[PDB]
């Protein structure tokens, strides 16, 4: 016969919305058939509790709680950093501008990129916001060529389109969105004759989806200190981690690692290409000395055989004539 | 505009009792303004329909059911068994006979107890009756020092009183009531010329008109269904609420009869076992035969516990019982005496 | 210290659908505090159990019942016969091609198109849990007004777009939904040719919403006989009836009826 279940059977679980917005906190056997005397279903929120980010929502008492280390919540939202193959749910339509078919958003990597050629590449998608929110997105204008839209229809697809161009860093770009069926839309026209310069999007994040997630794993490479992050922090370099990983565990000597990366590489041995020659400034007599150096990012271990040292160098070399305009001094420090 | 309510929005539901005491049957929506077209409304039963004791009123068709298994319905009745405090509505008024105001009808645990001490102690109920029922209470009378008096003072206030005293059993009491607020009294004074009177499960009968099905208490049992009473589990089982039958235990865990969870056996002590001598041998010698108490609630297996002592060797008896004559000592007939070794 | 809960108090109730679609029927007090020792969960029709028309679901036992006498239920849909004003939802947008008063003029039996040369555009935002269709009669007795109905999809992109000419009586059209929130338009635009009858629509019946519906009583003047009938049958002349009648009881002698 069945007999009562302990507290590592039965799970609380929500019951249907109605119209007025009351739901029930029904506790639910996982399997069908094992135990009688549950507990007794008690008042649920409103039909709109939406934690935080950073947040996941407690069964046993309906409050946000701050989540674990090591472990993200993306809160009432979703991300999109994801871009080895067009993400579920984004149409990557492309049509004639009036065959220009093979040009499309095409999934670079990190980034996501637009179409060189003259052809229109909408990059779609069509979610449904049970609350209002926000999408931000960073994207890249390197060059003015390829013009980008981005308007928001909304539920009765009834639609500030056109973007700002981008210098130097990625920028950060927001709007406003509705309780609709907003379908969100990412156009690039290539008015320009002669050539060209993709246009770059990543970061897509889109809050206000679901009212409620749950909390996540860190990815390998991505380290989360503090409870209750929306986020995991990228790993530095020569750093190696993990899936749940709350600290970024150091590497070994001779292994290399990039920004956020899963797991350590071997150093190779020093080739001639990684240093590069170089000239300082001239010393007192007027003969400068030539000091090379290693490159900023050198992966190589000195140690392993078959590799170059770093070349003996500064002997002091008498300099050419001063630059045009600056006549130098006894120290042959050339001033303006 | 509205909906038409399936059998899952619409509840039945008797109108007020008119003088002549018919009552109509009407369809009622379980929150205002849900659904229209109700089921229209029937004759129901004339404001008199009581239920038996194990069965609830089954308003799709006016019947008592027999009620569900492992639930209990009490019927058109109420019961006090539980005095861990004073139960709502009874008033232990404790006044001199003439402080012993501090010396009252204490809820001494599963049942009530009397003041030792020269008082009066009442202990009063007053509960409206709505139909002709009778009180059941099982009272314990310990010693005639202090005097039991129960009367029930009827609707006007008009009023065999003492009662007789008990020996062996609790024994069971009842006297019957009729329709009007009938006001029990449980008084009891010593004469100081103690021991306390302890009163336990007053059952009085008649008051609702009809009760609901209820789930039984943990450590409690009903098997088949309709059960006025459910039943204990007995000793080394336990059980919870709405339980059909009791759970068997662990043979390391003890429970005692009608126990809500399982305790886990104690190793055995010294305490525990208890010497004794058992009778004599043919050569006239006694083994003597330690054993354990049968409430048994310890483990061997468990370290620190003293095993039963190895006894039993044979020890000579001493002279046999006076007008006894041996080894099995037989009763000497009368008209012959014996100091244990001959008569 | 509760009541066990009889078979009147807790009311069955389905909990929230998962990512696979298993649902559990949990028995539930109808107010809080009331019960103990409820019915236990068992699984539940997953997610997707719909109805047809003239039945509802019943959860004592999950099956649809065939309704009773005199109730119609719609099943899985919708229907806009009402038309003494806009109903809720339709937006009856008017575009210049000024033209703000032209636009769909709701009449008390069917809604009329405009007579001038501007864009009315009866849009309908309609959310679809099930694949299904839009059913309705449109009367175009002229053919200088064009009369468009086109489907758009869940992504908004557009989706047999022209109507024929409805001689000889009101005709019948439908076309088939999507899963997705797809949003109907009717428009109307009159060519200017100075000389027209507007569009008629009526019975605007659009399967596939809201997944299971509940039965209703019968509309005043119109009767239904058998249990099962998606539609109440309009009593017949110089007979009257009410809300719920099986039958269409005889009218007096001095009196007539429509
Ligand atoms: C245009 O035609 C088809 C699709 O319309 C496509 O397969 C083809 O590759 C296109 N032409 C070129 C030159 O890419
Ligand atoms: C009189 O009765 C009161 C009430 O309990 C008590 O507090 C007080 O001690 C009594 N006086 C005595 C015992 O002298
Ligand atoms: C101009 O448009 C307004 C609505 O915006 C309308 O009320 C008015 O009648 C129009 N003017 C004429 C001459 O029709
Ligand atoms: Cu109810
Ligand atoms: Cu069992
Ligand atoms: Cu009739």
């Amino acid at each position: 016969e069945l007999h009562a279940c302990k507290e590592s059977e039965y799970h609380f679980e929500y019951t249907a919305c109605d119209s007025t917005g009351s739901r029930w906190r029904v506790a639910v056997p996982h399997s069908p058939g094992l135990c009688t005397s549950l507990p007794d279903p008690v008042k649920g929120t409103e039909c709109s509790f939406s934690c935080n980010a950073g947040e996941f929502l407690d069964m046993k008492d309906q409050s946000c709680k701050p989540c674990a280390e090591g472990r993200y919540s993306l809160g009432t939202g979703i991300r999109f950093d994801e871009w080895d193959e067009l993400p579920h749910g984004f149409a990557s339509l492309s049509a004639n501008l009036e065959n220009c078919t093979s040009s499309k958003w095409v999934p670079r990597g990190d980034y996501i990129a637009s179409n060189t050629d003259e052809c229109t590449a909408t990059l779609m998608y069509a979610v449904n916001l049970k609350q209002s929110g926000t999408v931000n997105f960073e994207y890249y204008y390197p060059d003015s060529s390829i013009i980008f839209e981005f308007f928001v229809q909304n539920d009765q697809c009834q639609p500030s389109r056109w973007m700002k161009t981008t210098e130097k860093g990625w920028e950060f770009h927001s709007v406003e969105l509705n309780r609709g069926n907003n379908v969100l839309y990412w156009r690039t026209t290539a008015f320009s004759v002669w050539s060209s310069k993709p246009v770059l999007v990543r970061n897509i994040a889109i809050t206000g989806v679901a009212y409620t997630s749950e909390c996540f794993p860190c990815k390998p490479g991505t380290y989360a200190a503090k409870q209750g992050s929306p986020f995991c922090k990228l790993c530095p370099a020569n750093y190696y981690s993990n899936k749940g990983e709350t600290s970024c565990h150091p590497c070994d000597a001779d292994k290399y690692s990039e920004k956020g990366s899963s797991t350590c590489k071997v150093r190779p041995a020093c080739t001639d290409k990684d240093y590069f020659y170089t000239h300082t400034a001239c010393d007192a007599q007027g003969e400068t000395q030539l000091m090379y150096k290693w490159a900023i990012p050198k992966i190589c271990g000195e140690d392993l055989e078959g590799a170059v040292k770093l070349p003996a160098s500064g002997v002091k070399t008498r300099c050419p004539p001063c630059n045009p305009g600056f006549f130098k001094t006894d120290n042959s420090t050339c001033e303006p | 505009e509205l909906h038409a309510c399936k059998e899952s929005e619409y509840h039945f539901e008797y109108t007020a009792c008119d003088s002549t005491g018919s009552r109509w049957r009407v369809a009622v929506p379980h929150s205002p303004g849900l659904c229209t077209s109700l089921p229209d409304p029937v004759k129901g039963t004339e404001c008199s329909f009581s239920c038996n004791a194990g069965e609830f009123l089954d308003m799709k068709d006016q019947s008592c059911k027999p009620c569900a298994e492992g639930r209990y319905s009490l019927g058109t009745g109420i019961r006090f068994d539980e005095w861990d405090e004073l139960p709502h509505g009874f008033a232990s008024l404790s006044a001199n006979l003439e402080n012993c105001t501090s010396s009252k009808w204490v809820p001494r645990g599963d049942y009530i107890a009397s003041n030792t001490d020269e008082c009066t102690a009442t202990l009063m109920y007053a509960v409206n009756l709505k139909q002709s029922g009778t009180v059941n209470f099982e009272y314990y009378y310990p010693d005639s020092s202090i005097i039991f008096e129960f009367f029930v003072q009827n609707d006007q206030c008009q009023p065999s009183r003492w009662m007789k005293t008990t020996e062996k059993g609790w024994e069971f009491h009842s006297v019957e009531l009729n329709r009007g607020n009938n006001v029990l009294y449980w008084r009891t004074t010593a004469f100081s010329v103690s021991k306390p009177v302890l009163v336990r499960n007053i059952a009085i009968t008649g008051v609702a008109y009809t009760s609901e099905c209820f789930p039984c208490k943990p450590g409690t049992y009903a098997a088949k269904q309709g059960s006025p009473f459910c039943k204990l589990c007995p000793a080394n089982y336990y059980s919870n609420k709405g339980e059909t039958s009791c759970h068997p235990c662990d043979a390391d865990k003890y429970s005692e009869k009608g126990s809500s969870t399982c305790k886990v056996r104690p190793a055995c002590t010294d305490k525990d076992y208890f010497y004794t001598h058992t009778a004599c041998d043919a050569q006239g010698e006694t083994q003597l035969m330690y054993k354990w108490a049968i409430p048994k609630i310890c483990g061997e297996d468990l370290e620190g516990a003293v095993k039963l002592p190895a006894s039993g060797v044979k020890t000579r008896c001493p002279p046999c019982n006076p007008g006894f004559f041996k080894s099995t000592c037989e009763p000497c007939p009368y008209g012959s005496y014996s100091n244990g070794s001959d008569c | 210290e509760l009541h066990a809960c009889k078979e009147s108090e807790y009311h069955f109730e389905y909990t929230a659908c998962d990512s696979t679609g298993s649902r559990w029927r949990v028995a539930v007090p109808h107010s809080p505090g009331l019960c103990t020792s409820l019915p236990d969960p068992v699984k539940g029709t997953e997610c997707s159990f719909s109805c047809n028309a003239g039945e509802f679901l019943d959860m004592k036992d999950q099956s649809c019942k065939p309704c009773a006498e005199g109730r119609y239920s719609l099943g899985t849909g919708i229907r806009f016969d009402e038309w003494d004003e806009l109903p809720h939802g339709f937006a009856s947008l008017s575009a210049n091609l000024n033209c703000t008063s032209s636009k769909w003029v709701p009449r008390g039996d069917y809604i009329a198109s405009n007579t001038d040369e501007c864009t009315a555009t009866l849009m309908y935002a309609v959310n679809l849990k099930q694949s299904g269709t839009v059913n309705f009669e449109y009367y175009y007795p002229d053919s200088s007004i064009i009369f468009e109905f086109f489907v758009q999809n869940d992504q908004c992109q557009p989706s047999s777009r022209w109507m024929k000419t409805t001689e000889k009586g009101w005709e019948f059209h439908s076309v088939e939904l999507n899963r997705g929130n797809n949003v109907l338009y009717w428009r109307t635009t009159a060519f200017s040719v100075w000389s027209s009858k507007p569009v008629l629509v009526r019975n605007i019946a659009i399967t596939g919403v809201a997944y299971t519906s509940e039965c209703f009583p019968c509309k005043p003047g119109t009767y239904a006989a058998k249990q099962g009938s998606p539609f109440c049958k309009l009593c017949p002349a110089n007979y009257y009836s009410n809300k719920g009648e099986t039958s269409c009881h005889p009218c007096d002698a001095d009196k007539y009826s429509e």
